[PDB]
């Protein structure tokens, strides 16, 4: 039961791949059995989901026996398990779509506190983890916070969002301010 | 492999009168052909295309007329501006291959002009440098065919020289070929008189002007 | 008819397999693209496309009759009753040289110049319960379709209407009766299955059948309509049907294009809406002409001697 | 109603490779299929190869096959002419031209061979000679040769690599009755035109003609007094 993760605004891509390298039937649904896209031989067949305009595959890797999920401008809410149906196989894959986000201003003064909010889909619990530029290996289940933000943390911060064997990053631009000293 | 040729290499004609130009092509190329304009220092001009079709926004003098493997762009009362090269374009065959057509000068005919002989002498800051070159200018003559040798010390000597012929003209419409016999030091020193013979079909006779060095 | 019981799958009928690749090798020395693109990956991701350019001779394409009769070592079995499902024992089985004359019209959405069912409108499918599984709709009474390169196609409007019902009548009549049939667009997709493609005189055609597919059960849409009118429209560059790629064709030079064909049958496909209200949605398909050979030998399956 | 813009002249050497751009602007890119059209200096068109643009495919000429490619970037909206392998011959007017094909974006496409838009051109000068300024030289009037009404003179622009040359007299005042030939390409690699003004004899020595000679390409400009001696 695969698993992907994907940041929110972004294009993730729910293989499915087939036994032998034919280009055969297939479609994606989700837990909901809605038909999201599937292929009619050699054409592409888009179903009635709301992924419908964000929603695509790889014509080109059909023939490889691959055919691809790809989602568009992912959403929080485009998190779920879509399935496959493949051959009589139903590779049930998973998709999680988190979005981190600060609070103020990535213009931040000294010492002040610098707040980060992940957006999670229901019933998802992720740990995260950001760097700061220097070191800060601070932890933040699913809203982190930096209790004094030290003026040798105003830079890049590579975050991370664990989620079953998975993870994917969220840079962060921060900067502290002050007054020559 | 098609051989487009334009049979009229040149075509001399009066502003006004009518002009006409055949394009012959090898095999057929049944009605995928196109016709251009170039002006000198231009980028063609799309004049017709599939044949007999004009192009959006062009004079209606010009005529396009031909199918299979002889087409003809034949224009009515000429115009001023209607000077220039004029190429057709073969499009038919496919896989694409297209070839142009030769071309064809549609240059302005006018009254026989003999041409003024301008015989000049290697400046002597050219001949401190390391070479000589003597220039004798063809000042304004039609038609075009203008021959002319460099008589060294009353030699044939036909061989370091090259011409240069210049586009027709607006106002006198005329030509101005330019030959340059560029010697070296110690062999420009070495002849005495450099002649420059013009053989124009506007000259009476043969016009030599040359000079003696110094 | 032969005096014994077989078993019968046209979903998994191996003529079909046969006639496809025989339709298709019926194309590529009749209708040869100017170019044809088409996939080509080691499987590393990276995948260029193979290009090729032949000839582009304008030939119109007009389909032969195609007789499928077994050599030796072979016999076609035959299935008959005035509804077959098409995939289980028949009983009124029957043993036959050729089958009969099937024209190879290879199209999206509506089956022309098919075969008609003998008895009433009969609508087959691999699985009614999964909404994935095509559905295809044969019809009892086809319903002429003209069209021309001119742009357009005109259908009976009265001719369809009934067709919708005597078709939504028989969708409840296996989904269930206390259910309401609606017919709605393609939903997404490419072109070709989108809208109601075909060749006609070697042009393929690229028809919107909004129209024919926005049927409710309730209301109607014959206002100031005596025949229906799909725009349709002509198309150079086109998906290819017999594999994944791009195909440019020459663009159109007779004088006029024309086609008066039977719509024969459908190919539907309902969505799930995960067992929703009694309110199932269906929608044109098809693109996998399989499915077209499979409505001709849905009744067929050639067999080794004994 | 579109216009075709091209990237600078470029003077590559014998067997190097050469890269003309094509801005394609005023209209649906996609749309149209570009094709090249190179000229040699005197020579005339000549077939290059055309790119059916949406199809991303491109096919051409047959003496070219191998060293030439032509690629579209629809995103930036450009069109590419990739020579490999220059030679002197190669050394010409590289035209960048296009045709409307129909809704191509839409299956549509007329699939044309004619060229309707074409785009300033980019000369590509392939030698083994270098970028060096010219040196004019004054052609003394005849004066010992025509009289009575007017006597011609002017420059001589020698030796100066590549091309092109622009040419005025007097600062650019007498710019009537002047006969600037074209250029000729020297033995040595080098080319060298001559510039000429036939003006009357009594006006020689108070105005003191100078021929403007420039040459971007080196970024020479360049004055010589044409006294009348
Ligand atoms: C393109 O596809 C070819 C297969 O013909 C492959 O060998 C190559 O690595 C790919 N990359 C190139 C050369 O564009
Ligand atoms: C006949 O149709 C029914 C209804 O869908 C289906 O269950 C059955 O498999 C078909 N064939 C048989 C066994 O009669
Ligand atoms: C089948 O066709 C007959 C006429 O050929 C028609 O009377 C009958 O209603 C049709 N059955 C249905 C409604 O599917
Ligand atoms: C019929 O389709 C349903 C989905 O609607 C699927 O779950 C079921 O397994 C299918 N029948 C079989 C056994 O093929
Ligand atoms: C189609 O054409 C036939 C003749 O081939 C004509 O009888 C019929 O009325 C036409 N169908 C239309 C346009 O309704
Ligand atoms: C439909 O369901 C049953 C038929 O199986 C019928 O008795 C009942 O009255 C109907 N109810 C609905 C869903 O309207
Ligand atoms: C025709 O089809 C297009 C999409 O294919 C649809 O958006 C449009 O509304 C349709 N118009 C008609 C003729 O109903
Ligand atoms: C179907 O119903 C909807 C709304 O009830 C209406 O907009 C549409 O036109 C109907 N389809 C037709 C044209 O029969
Ligand atoms: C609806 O229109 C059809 C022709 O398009 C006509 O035959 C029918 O009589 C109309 N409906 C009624 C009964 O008004
Ligand atoms: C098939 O269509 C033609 C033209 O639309 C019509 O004349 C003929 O009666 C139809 N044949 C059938 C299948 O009944
Ligand atoms: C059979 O259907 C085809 C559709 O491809 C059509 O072109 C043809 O005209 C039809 N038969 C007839 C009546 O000619
Ligand atoms: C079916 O209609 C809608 C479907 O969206 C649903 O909300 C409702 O519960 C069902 N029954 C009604 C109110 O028609
Ligand atoms: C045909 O009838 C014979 C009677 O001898 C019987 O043995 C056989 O099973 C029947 N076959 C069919 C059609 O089922
Ligand atoms: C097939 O045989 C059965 C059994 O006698 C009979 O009821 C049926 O009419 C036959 N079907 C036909 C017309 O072949």
């Amino acid at each position: 039961k695969k698993v992907v993760l994907g940041k929110k605004g972004d294009t993730v891509e729910l293989t499915c791949t087939a036994s032998q390298k034919k280009s055969i039937q297939f479609h994606w649904k989700n837990s909901n059995q809605i038909k999201i896209l599937g292929n009619q031989g050699s054409f592409l067949t888009k179903g009635p989901s709301k992924l419908n305009d964000r929603a695509d595959s790889r014509r080109s890797l059909w023939d490889q026996g691959n055919f691809p999920l790809i989602i568009k401008n992912l959403k929080i809410e485009d998190s779920d398990t879509y399935i496959c149906e493949v051959e009589d196989q139903k590779e049930e894959v998973q998709l999680l779509v988190f979005g981190l986000t600060a609070n103020s201003d990535t213009h931040l003064l000294q010492g002040q506190s610098l707040t980060l909010t992940l957006e999670s889909p229901p019933g998802s619990s992720p740990s995260v983890q950001c760097r700061s530029p220097r070191g800060k290996n601070i932890q933040g289940g699913k809203t982190l916070s930096v209790s004094q933000l030290e003026l040798q943390d105003s830079g890049t911060w590579t975050c991370t969002v664990l989620q079953n064997q998975k993870k994917v990053e969220f840079k962060i631009d921060i900067v502290v301010l002050a007054f020559q000293k | 492999e098609l051989e487009l040729t334009q049979s009229p290499a040149t075509l001399s004609v009066s502003p006004g009168e009518r002009a006409t130009l055949s394009c012959r092509a090898s095999e057929s190329v049944s009605s995928d052909l196109a016709w251009y304009q170039q002006k000198p220092g231009q980028a063609p001009r799309l004049l017709i295309y599939g044949a007999s079709t004009r192009a959006t926004g062009v004079p209606a003098r010009f005529s396009g007329s031909g199918s299979g493997a002889e087409f003809t762009l034949t224009i009515s009362s000429l115009q001023s501006e209607d000077f220039a090269v004029y190429y057709c374009q073969q499009y038919n065959n496919w896989p694409p291959r297209y070839t142009f057509g030769q071309g064809t000068r549609l240059e302005i005919k006018r009254t026989v002009a003999a041409p003024s002989v301008f015989i000049f002498p290697p400046s002597d800051e050219q001949l401190k440098s390391g070479t000589a070159s003597v220039v004798c200018l063809l000042n304004n003559f039609y038609p075009r065919e203008a021959k002319v040798q460099w008589k060294v010390d009353n030699a044939l000597q036909s061989g370091n020289s090259q011409e240069s012929v210049t586009e027709q003209k607006s106002k006198d419409s005329t030509y101005s070929l330019s030959s340059t016999l560029t010697l070296s030091k110690a062999d420009y020193e070495k002849h005495k008189v450099y002649a420059c013979e013009v053989t124009h079909q506007g000259l009476s006779s043969p016009v030599t002007k040359s000079f003696n060095r110094g | 008819l032969e005096n014994v019981t077989e078993n019968f799958n046209m979903w998994k009928n191996n003529m079909v397999e046969q006639m496809h690749e025989d339709i298709i090798s019926l194309w590529d020395q009749s209708l040869k693209p100017c170019v044809k693109l088409t996939p080509l990956c080691v499987g590393a991701g990276s995948c260029n496309t193979s290009v090729i350019t032949q000839a582009c001779p304008k030939v119109s394409f007009e389909p032969i009759p195609i007789h499928y009769c077994a050599p030796a070592g072979f016999a076609i079995l035959k299935c008959n009753d005035k509804k077959f499902n098409g995939t289980g024992p028949c009983t009124n089985v029957s043993t036959v040289q050729c089958t009969h004359g099937i024209r190879p019209v290879v199209s999206t959405q509506l089956l022309l110049n098919g075969s008609l069912a003998e008895e009433e409108i009969v609508i087959r499918s691999e699985n009614f319960t999964n909404n994935a599984k095509t559905i295809i709709v044969q019809l009892n009474e086809s319903v002429v379709i003209n069209c021309t390169g001119a742009g357009h196609c005109n259908l009976s409007k009265t001719q369809w209407e009934n067709t919708l019902e005597q078709i939504a009548i028989k969708l409840k009549e296996q989904f269930g009766n206390n259910k309401t049939i609606i017919f709605n667009p393609s939903s997404g997709g490419d072109p070709e299955i989108v809208t109601h493609s075909f060749n006609c005189g070697g042009e393929f055609f690229y028809c919107n059948s909004t129209q024919l597919f926005t049927w409710n059960d309730t209301r109607k849409l014959n206002n100031t309509g005596r025949n229906i009118t799909l725009p349709c429209r002509i198309k150079q560059i086109i998906n290819m049907w017999q594999e994944v790629g791009k195909a440019m064709y020459a663009p159109p030079i007779r004088g006029q294009i024309r086609c008066s064909s039977n719509i024969t049958g459908l190919l539907l496909t309902r969505d799930g809406g995960k067992d929703t209200n009694g309110t199932e949605i269906f929608r044109p398909g098809g693109g996998d002409m399989r499915d077209n050979w499979r409505s001709e030998l849905y009744k067929y399956k050639v067999v080794k001697i004994e | 109603q579109v216009q075709l813009l091209e990237s600078g002249a470029e003077v590559k050497k014998p067997g190097s490779s050469v890269k003309v751009s094509c801005k394609a602007s005023g209209d649906t890119f996609i749309r149209y299929s570009f094709t090249w059209v190179r000229q040699a200096p005197g020579q005339g068109l000549e077939w290059m190869g055309r790119i059916i643009t949406i199809l991303d495919v491109a096919h051409y000429a047959p003496h070219l096959q191998g060293r030439v490619t032509i690629t579209a970037d629809k995103s930036t909206s450009t069109v590419y002419l990739e020579l490999r392998n220059l030679r002197s011959d190669d050394t010409a007017v590289y035209f960048c031209a296009g045709v409307y094909e129909g809704e191509a974006d839409e299956g549509e496409y007329r699939n044309n061979g004619f060229l309707k838009h074409w785009g300033q051109g980019t000369l590509v000068t392939v030698t083994s000679a270098s970028t060096k300024g010219p040196s004019v030289f004054p052609l003394a009037p005849s004066s010992k040769s025509t009289s009575g009404g007017t006597a011609a003179l002017g420059c001589l622009v020698k030796d100066y690599f590549p091309q092109p040359v622009t040419v005025s007299w007097n600062s650019g005042a007498l710019t009537s009755g002047v006969h600037t030939f074209p250029a000729v390409l020297q033995s040595s690699g080098l080319y060298s035109l001559s510039s000429v003004v036939t003006v009357p004899s009594s006006s020689l020595g108070t105005q003191t003609y100078i021929c403007n000679v420039n040459h971007k390409p080196s970024n020479t400009k360049v004055d010589k007094k044409v006294e009348p001696k």
